């Protein structure tokens, strides 16, 4: 598809900080915080703009669930430039870098991960991106790393755990702003594989509702991913 | 052996040690750690079996990292001498892999075992 | 401030038209989509595979159900 | 297929796989290069039935009818305020297809090579008789 | 009096609440919505700023483990004068921990104080005059990385990247030293061209120019320490019958200085070799015990990381360095290479004939064994024991295979 | 100390500054004056390095490791001095050999 | 801390009285309050004292702000000087309450006095706070009538800057004043220019 010889046209996406590369093939794209290097081997689009040479990173949706949400057409993304953003289940910088891209230098990204091995690649990537604050800790006890986190306008959790909802529940109570953002990616197989997906996705919605989270939208991620979806809701403390 | 995880349990190991036996008979078994690594790289493995009693255990601890990278299920059995005997050899086998073949005559129970390992994981 | 008169609500409506027509050229024609989607789905099924996953749900579903 | 037979009768296990692994990687880069159109199912939650009945796609996103159909890039309406080319797209979508077709073809040839060489292997071969090897 | 223990990446903050049971009011959200209200409700009592990034880490780790630190204990001690006062603390564990200290304080940790902590943590950049949000963000950002290294057991003496640049540097340093060497050969060769054919070693060639400036010095100058007896007298004879022309002291001064560069380049090259040796015996001692240090550094470099080579199966480890013979051989129906980079290991050297092939397979297999213990072992002892026993097994194989 | 590489873009000054500031932990007001003597405080880097050295992500390297940095940095300094010497010799030599050209 | 709780209590009671809508307080006096800012060097005590007079601008208006002008002098030199947003809030709140109250009370002399107090510290004001604070003062005062006084006072500094060769400081004054004259409307801008020229004519007549 996209090749060094090919020329592409970059235009803005409906979401601030998300960009589209037209041409032969229509790419989901973000500005690079650290130009000249690819975090997970993603291809890079470099453009002349008045002339400064701005550099971009391709966002592969098959690799990042959030990007799969973009192409599926999420109505609202609380993740945007100039916002504090808290990320749970941070295996590596495959998606954090792109989230670090959209927030921009002004924003910050709080990355949380539990396993020692995936974390070491995350901290290596955090060195290139000053706006990422890496947290090697279990999300089941947000009290441990309350030390290191301010507020967060939006919490988006990719923890593939049966107890994912509570992990969101506790973190949102600790840090999330009132009327703040909540974006949950769900994989029904982990929490309950026995029952069909549709009943599973309904079940979690009530749990978020029980935790004063008002769900706004949800999106299943085929053809990229099976038995998955992203749920979007707002934190109504009152 | 804390790191060997998940470790198949006494009931489960039979269904594991059972399936490997026919796979050896039908030549669908790749045995020994180095062969297992081949199968993951080529992606011709249903799943991989490791022995927890190995000394020093780490030798197989590279295989899991390759496993979740490729989304291939894996499980540990308690005894290596048991595994090699099930493989059909005179030497203990620490790691073994089942070769992918949808046309095999033992096809059903392999995936039945695969599901159980997936639940175990 | 929501002080739009009739005139402003038409000029912007023209802009809504103007930009929307432009993006159609990038969005490409329908007939190629009819064939491109056929090529698209066939790539996806193999690379994702997932035939085993769909069946495995049935095997799990069948196994759990009581047999009378 | 005549191609597999000529490949099967004149090439070696060493050769076949090396091609098979090349295409597997080059397919992966190709598939990664390709992007698809959403088939994802998607639901809206609404507070009240009266709010539900008056719900319409135009209002929710603040967009137009041409754009509701476009889930990928449904810009807000406030934000708004090639036959050879489209053929080149299809070649890329098609150019990866020959890899996918080729890869199973090479996979088939490798499997036949492995089956024959296994037969040449020294064994009981009653179908192999259960016999522990020393 | 009600006190709140608030922990900040800059330091510990105590906040004395005007209401002793502020944690028992149900309108806390409304009362603490704005910066002005929270400043009125809470006024700073004591603040201990972390003097150094290190001190922050133990202080942070103490918070993680629920233990009261000395700085917190002293800072809490400053308020002990206030009899019958209430401590509001985020954590029950720290609440219970402060409780064993037995200070004259009723410690409270409940869900209601969550709202205070949310609100106090809301306007923290304002609540702490003198520190900006960016500075807090930077201090927050830094403390994470320091904590992150500690939890992941990161150690300065256990990073494989150093080898990769060192080996790349070592290959680099060999190149220029040669380029400067040939230049000193040509530049000094003009004065005395016959040196090069006699003495081939670059460092020895440079040292001669240091001891001797001009061929007239050749008659009396002694080159014993640089050269053996027979070679030193050859260069002496070549001096008088030299075909080259005399050069000025200005030319001598600079060409000498070049000779100084050669030897000091050489001196550091040995230092880097010793430095590389030390690194490998720390990151991969078992591998070094088996294959060696020069080869092992190349081993990790070809893969790019210890984990990658650790995940690389041993058969690959055999033939990582002869791919072009390989992929040429595989595509062309010819025998494949069987040593790769491992041909330069010591062990393969003692082997002979076809046995050299067999050792490579055995040694490559054992190389994976030593490495994976070098790579994936969480509490590895820097002894190389797994390599040493592996080395013994290979040697026994060769003794029988050779005999 | 990754931030420092950005502070002093001129490589030669960076090497000299590294030779002095061997460990970013060591930060004194007197040391601030000494590094302030290196180059000039007009750019303000002298205050930046103290502030940046206080808060930075640079992972500490072992004593042997930093020994390589300073000596290898010392190696770069010598070549720059030599290159200046050779340049003067070349300037003199052309005047003697080809004064006209 | 005795005074610290004392001032908070008064703010507590003033809020309660405001709820009951006490029209005016007869014997309340600000001289005690003003002395506190002078005597109490604690900024927080001073800031709370500023909160108090702000609430007290509503209650007993024109009867307890006869000597409110000193508070402006101290804030122009002290409160605005500190780069604390809370001190930015109190000076912001004081300007939007006390200054209108002074108008409700020879009304030009105090207005320009308010302008002199803050303008003398213009170069002292933080840049990010400079535009906003003076932007607040121009709006609360009648901009048509006050802008001319602004533009002349700024005219004096930059002129001294050129005489002082402070070109960098001189240029800064242009962007601030221009960015200040941004926020205004068209009618406001022209009136001040007319007022500035009138001041210039007054000077020319004097010579």
């Amino acid at each position: 598809g996209a090749r060094g010889g090919a020329k592409v046209v970059i235009e803005p996406h409906r979401h601030a900080g998300v960009y589209i590369a037209r041409g032969k093939e229509d790419l989901l794209v973000t500005k690079n915080m650290a130009p000249g290097e690819s975090v997970y081997g993603e291809k890079r689009i470099s453009v002349e703009e008045p002339p400064t040479k701005v550099e971009y990173r391709v966002w592969n949706p098959f690799r990042s669930k959030l990007a799969a949400g973009i192409m599926g057409g999420l109505d609202e993304l609380f993740i945007a430039p100039g916002k504090k953003v808290l990320y749970l289940g941070a295996a590596s910088g495959t998606s954090v870098s792109h989230v670090s891209d959209v927030v921009g230098p002004e924003g910050v990204v709080y990355a949380v991960e539990f396993s020692h091995r995936p974390g070491r690649e995350l901290i290596s990537m955090a060195k290139k991106r000053p706006n990422i604050i890496p947290i090697i800790e279990d999300a089941r006890h947000p009290q441990k790393y309350r030390m290191l986190i301010g507020m967060v306008d939006c919490v988006f959790a990719d923890v593939a755990q049966p107890d994912q909802a509570r992990i969101i529940a506790l973190n949102s109570h600790m840090f999330l702003k009132d009327q703040g953002g909540v974006v949950i990616s769900i994989k029904a197989n982990c929490i309950d594989s026995t029952v069909d997906a549709e009943t599973v996705f309904a079940r979690e919605v009530q749990k978020l509702r029980e935790e004063r989270i008002k769900p706004l939208e949800q999106l299943t991620l085929e053809p990229y991913e099976r038995d998955h979806c992203i749920v979007v809701g707002r934190y109504m403390r009152s | 052996n804390p790191k060997a995880f998940p470790l198949a349990d006494a009931a489960l190991t039979q269904q594991i040690l059972d399936v490997v036996q026919q796979a050896a008979n039908l030549r669908q078994l790749k045995k020994g750690a180095n062969e297992a690594t081949k199968t993951l790289n080529r992606g011709i493995s249903e799943f991989i079996i490791m022995a927890a009693d190995c000394e020093p255990i780490e030798i197989l601890l590279h295989l899991p990292l390759l496993c979740e990278d490729k989304n291939v299920p894996y499980v540990f059995v308690p005894s290596r001498v048991a595994l090699g005997r099930a493989c059909g050899v005179s030497r203990p086998v620490i790691a073994a892999s089942i070769t992918t073949n949808d046309a095999s005559a033992i096809k059903t129970q392999i995936y039945a075992v695969k599901d159980k390992i997936e639940t175990l994981l | 401030e929501g002080t739009l008169t009739d005139h402003e609500r038409k000029y912007l409506n023209k802009l809504i038209k103007r930009n929307s027509q432009n993006l159609r050229s990038w969005d490409l024609e329908e007939e190629v989509r009819d064939e491109l989607e056929d090529i698209q789905q066939s790539i996806l099924k193999d690379t994702v595979s997932t035939a085993n996953t769909d069946r495995s749900k049935r095997r799990r579903f069948k196994r759990k159900q009581f047999k009378e | 297929s005549m191609d597999q037979v000529k490949l099967l009768k004149t090439q070696d296990s060493n050769y076949v796989r090396t091609l098979r692994q090349i295409e597997l990687k080059k397919l992966e880069k190709g598939a990664k290069q390709l992007m698809f159109k959403s088939s994802g199912n998607h639901t809206i939650f609404v507070d009240s039935r009266e709010k539900m009945n008056e719900f319409t796609p135009e209002k929710f996103f603040n967009t137009t009818s041409e754009m509701v159909n476009r889930s990928e890039n449904r810009l807000t309406k406030d934000q708004l305020a090639k036959e050879s080319l489209d053929k080149k797209k299809l070649k890329k979508f098609k150019q990866v297809k020959q890899h996918l077709q080729r890869e199973t073809q090479l996979k088939q040839v490798q499997q036949r090579m492995d089956a024959q060489r296994e037969l040449l292997k020294k064994g009981s071969k009653k179908k192999w008789k259960k016999q522990r090897k020393r | 009096m009600a006190y709140v223990l608030t922990e900040t990446s800059a330091g510990y903050a105590l906040l004395k609440a005007s209401d002793k049971k502020i944690y028992k009011s149900s309108s806390l959200i409304q009362d603490l919505d704005s910066s002005d209200k929270v400043l009125k409700e809470f006024k700073i009592a004591a603040f201990s700023k972390f003097n150094s990034a290190a001190n922050a880490l133990e202080e942070a780790n103490s918070i993680i483990e629920g233990k009261v630190s000395s700085q917190l204990e002293k800072l809490l001690e400053e308020i002990k004068k206030d009899k019958k006062s209430t401590l509001i603390v985020s954590e029950t564990k720290l609440a219970n921990a402060i409780n064993k200290l037995g200070l004259n304080f009723n410690v409270v940790s409940d869900a209601v104080t969550l709202d205070i902590y949310r609100a106090i943590k809301e306007y923290l950049p304002e609540l702490l005059p003198g520190m900006s949000d960016n500075d807090l963000s930077k201090m927050s950002l830094g403390l994470a990385h320091s904590i992150g290294r500690h939890k992941l057991k990161f150690s300065a003496d256990k990073v494989d990247v150093m080898i990769i640049q060192a080996i790349a540097l070592l290959d680099d340093l060999d190149k220029e030293l040669n380029t400067y060497a040939m230049r000193c050969k040509e530049w000094y060769g003009w004065h005395f061209p016959e040196l090069a054919k006699i003495v081939t070693d670059s460092v020895a060639y440079a040292r001669i120019i240091l001891t001797m400036g001009i061929r007239s010095k050749a008659s009396e100058t002694d080159l014993s320490e640089i050269l053996p007896e027979e070679i030193e007298e050859r260069v002496k004879t070549a001096a008088e019958v030299s075909m080259g022309t005399e050069i000025t002291q200005t030319d001598l001064d600079n060409i000498n200085a070049l000779a100084e560069q050669i030897v000091e380049f050489a001196a550091y090259r040995e230092q880097l070799s010793n430095y590389l040796s030390a690194r490998m015996k720390a990151i991969a001692p078992n591998l070094t015990q088996l294959v060696g240090e020069l080869v092992g550094a190349r081993l990790i470099a070809h893969s790019g990381s210890l984990i990658s080579l650790a995940k690389s199966p041993a058969s690959t480890i055999q033939i990582l360095g002869a791919e072009k013979a390989l992929f040429r051989a595989l595509k062309t129906k010819h025998d494949t290479p069987k040593y790769g980079l491992l041909y330069h290991a010591s062990l393969v050297g003692q082997a002979t004939g076809k046995n050299k092939g067999k050792i490579a397979r055995v040694l490559a297999a054992k190389a994976a064994v030593s490495l994976r213990y070098d790579a994936l072992a969480e509490d590895r002892d820097d002894s190389g024991d797994i390599g040493l026993e592996s080395r013994a097994k290979v040697e026994n194989r060769l003794s029988q295979l050779e005999g | 100390f990754p931030e420092l590489a950005k502070l002093v873009p001129d490589n030669y000054t960076f090497a000299k500054l590294v030779l002095f500031i061997k460990d970013k932990a060591s930060l004194n007001d007197d040391s601030l004056h000494d590094l302030a003597a290196l180059l000039n405080e007009d750019s303000g880097i002298a205050q930046r390095v103290i502030d940046n050295a206080r808060i930075s992500m640079g992972q500490d390297i072992s004593e042997t490791d930093m020994e390589n940095v300073c000596v290898f940095a010392q190696r770069v300094a010598s070549l720059a001095d030599y290159r200046r010497q050779l340049y003067d010799y070349l300037c003199e030599k052309m005047h003697t050999v080809a004064p006209n050209l | 801390y005795a005074q610290e709780t004392l001032i908070s209590c008064t703010l507590n009671t003033i809020t309660y009285l405001k709820e009951h809508g006490c029209t005016e307080l007869t014997n309340v006096r600000a001289d005690i309050l003003v002395s506190a800012i002078r005597n109490s060097a604690s900024p927080q005590v001073q800031n709370k004292l500023l909160l108090v007079i702000g609430s007290l601008a509503t209650l007993s208006s024109e009867v307890i702000l006869h000597s409110v002008m000193p508070i402006f002098t101290f804030m122009g030199a002290h409160s605005i000087r500190q780069d604390d947003e809370f001190t930015t809030k109190v000076v912001e709140r004081t300007i939007l309450t006390v200054v209108p109250a002074l108008i409700k009370n020879n009304e030009k002399e105090e207005m320009e006095f308010l302008l002199l107090s803050f303008t003398t510290a213009l170069q002292h004001v933080p840049r990010h706070r400079r535009v906003k604070l003076f932007s607040t003062l121009i709006k609360t005062l009648d901009p048509v009538k006050a802008l001319g006084s602004f533009l002349f006072l700024i005219a004096q500094q930059y002129s001294s800057a050129l005489v002082n060769f402070k070109i960098g400081e001189a240029r800064i004054l242009i962007e601030f004043i221009k960015a200040l004259l941004v926020d205004l409307h068209v009618n406001e801008e022209l009136s001040g220019l007319n007022d500035l020229l009138d001041i210039i004519k007054l000077l020319t007549s004097s010579k």
